């Protein structure tokens, strides 16, 4: 009888968004439907285009029921408002969705609430604009989930997908695969931050006030990750959006989806990670997150950078790119805060930039470098990470690299953390060594046959090349 | 130093209608008269204008109904950061 | 799907 989306996030061992409140951005809505009753507040804030009734809020009711419906919602509890900024034709402005953004952010410094999460179950093209606003919302500390888009393509090129500090949702389906109809389907690629249940999913119909009706969209799987942070937000409210990302990309099931769904180039950069709630299990434990950068592009000088959250430290940084013609990587301070860049090398395509991001409190981190020596370098402290980059255009602690390379280490202080060094290699497209279960992968490298980059996965680092080793920093409490 | 942008997907463009930015620390009364510079030199040059709608609390600047001929007029205003032309969103 | 959903 449980509607299998609501199942597939439920977790392992379990046991609600009350004192959050979810903004949705969206439709009218059949306020009056008895899944949501009482549990939306209509704003009646209104900017839409001109078209060029039951179809007029059939978006917006089911996904307000997704959120928060008394039978089929994910956070249950719930308390919503509603702000109209599409259409009968379900079409909207970037303005239209600029205004209401901004009537979030006046409302709430003229009657200051909790928690505040915001769901935008639309997207049109890249937007300068539309991003800036949300970066400036998301910074101002409201939480912002979006429909990574449902047209089979890279979400980057979408907004507010693309938009930094906003959390992205692709959708998968019932075999937990990505959705895919036609030349249609979940959108994919860096910018999305994971996966949740967005096909044959039932909820609130505005056909009638009784009624239900299974739709299937980004949109619907952003709405189990709008509740699923509204629960998340209830629970532990201090949560800052690093470490409520966090959480939700821990708590997720890994490695369910089948990766040659998405396009060749799309399957290294889109997280494989489907959206539950935590389980009743959950002291403090290290969190941390890869990050992958915007590519470089081609310019012979070229850099990729990757940034963590203000409240997150960098442990390691590596580097990937698909022809092999890279120059490495190295951290770099900036504004105070180390960041990964990574070097393209003479005729290269360009490159990525991969950091791993963790929260550590009370770490004093720093970087070891060592110029061309093999080389080496080591915390003389443990290390979290090794980097190495060079100039030329071809070939315990400690990092190793070529003799033509620098070397960088990651070393923190961070009493109350232990690490490991685990090995693997073999004769090869991939290497591939994990860590053990409860430890964290804080860095991941390649032993100095020839490598395209290496890149944590989850806890296990991988080694792309064309006698290759991986090799994993792995660290726990 | 201003710049403009337009939505790369042509049919979900929305010609005729203007986001202009201002600079971070634009101040609401700026906007206002940035705004209301806007449309007189415009109307200087015959054109009919109309604000839209006023920035402020995310990002400051306006929202304004005018023909893109005005556009290289807009990006020599004071305080522009930036002018993206209106598009359009879809339910996801 | 639904066509109230873009562009399903």
């Amino acid at each position: 009888s449980i509607p299998w989306n609501l199942e597939r996030i439920t977790p392992p061992r379990y046991r609600g968004g009350s004192l959050v409140e979810v903004y949705l951005l969206d439709t009218s809505i059949q306020s009056d439907h008895r899944e949501i009753e009482g549990r939306v507040m209509v704003t009646d804030f209104e900017n839409v285009p001109e078209e060029d009734a039951s179809k007029c809020d059939s978006h917006g009711t089911h996904l307000a029921g997704v959120v928060s419906g008394r039978d089929a919602g994910v956070a249950k509890g719930a308390s919503m408002r509603s702000l109209r900024v599409l259409n009968c034709q379900g079409k909207g402005t970037v303005s239209g969705t600029l205004i209401g953004l901004e009537f979030i952010r006046k409302s709430q410094l003229v009657q200051p609430v909790g928690p505040l999460v915001v769901l935008l179950p639309l997207a049109g093209g890249y937007s300068r604009v539309l991003n800036a606003a949300c970066q400036r919302l998301a910074r101002a500390g409201v939480v912002l989930v979006t429909a990574a888009g449902n047209f089979r393509d890279d979400a980057c090129l979408y907004s507010p997908a693309s938009a930094p500090e906003v959390i992205t949702v692709g959708a998968t389906n019932a075999q937990d695969q990505p959705v895919t109809l036609g030349t249609l389907g979940t959108n994919f690629g860096r910018c999305v931050d994971l996966f949740a249940p967005g096909e044959d999913i039932i909820g609130a119909s505005s056909d009638c006030s009784t009624c239900f009706v299974s739709q299937s969209g980004t949109s619907q799987a952003a709405a189990h990750v709008a509740g699923i942070a509204a629960m998340m937000l209830s629970a532990e409210p201090e949560l800052t959006l690093a470490e409520l990302r966090q959480r939700l990309i821990h708590f997720s099931a890994k490695d369910v989806i089948n990766e040659a769904w998405f396009p060749e180039d799309q399957r290294v950069l889109t997280p494989n990670l489907v959206a539950a709630l935590p389980p009743s299990t959950h002291g403090w434990q290290l969190f941390c997150r890869t990050v992958w950068s915007a590519h470089s592009g081609p310019t012979r000088m070229a850099t990729a950078i990757a940034r963590c959250a203000p409240d997150e430290e960098l442990l390691s940084c590596s580097s990937f790119s698909r022809s092999g013609k890279r120059r490495g990587e190295r951290m770099e301070a900036q504004g105070g805060k180390l960041v990964c860049r990574a070097h393209n090398a003479f005729g290269g395509e360009g490159v990525y930039a991969i950091a791993r991001c963790c929260l550590l409190p009370q770490a004093n981190c720093s970087v070891h470098t060592a110029p061309p020596a093999g080389t080496r370098v080591h915390c003389h402290h443990v290390l979290t990470g090794c980097s190495s980059h060079w100039e030329v255009e071809d070939l315990p602690n400690q990092c190793v690299g070529h003799r033509e390379a620098s070397i960088h280490a990651s070393c923190c202080h961070a009493p109350g953390l232990e690490c490991k060094v685990k090995e693997h290699g073999i004769p090869q497209e991939q290497v591939t060594v994990a860590c053990e279960e409860g430890w964290t992968l804080t860095g991941c490298s390649a032993l100095p046959s020839h490598v395209l980059g290496a890149y944590a996965v989850d806890n296990t680092c991988v080694v792309r090349s064309r006698a290759v080793t991986a090799v994993a920093i792995c660290c726990r409490s | 130093t201003a710049t403009f942008h337009r939505c790369a997907k042509d049919p979900w463009r929305l010609p005729g209608t203007y986001v202009v930015v201002l600079k971070e620390e634009t101040h609401l009364s700026q906007s206002e008269r940035t705004a209301r510079r806007l449309q007189a030199q415009a109307a200087r040059r015959g054109y009919l204008t109309k604000i839209l709608h006023v920035f402020h609390g995310l990002l400051p600047g306006f929202l304004v109904k005018m023909s893109g001929d005005l556009l290289e007029l807009a990006l020599k205003l004071p305080h522009v950061d930036y002018i993206e032309e209106d598009s359009s969103v879809f339910a996801q | 799907f639904v066509p109230t959903t873009f562009a399903c």
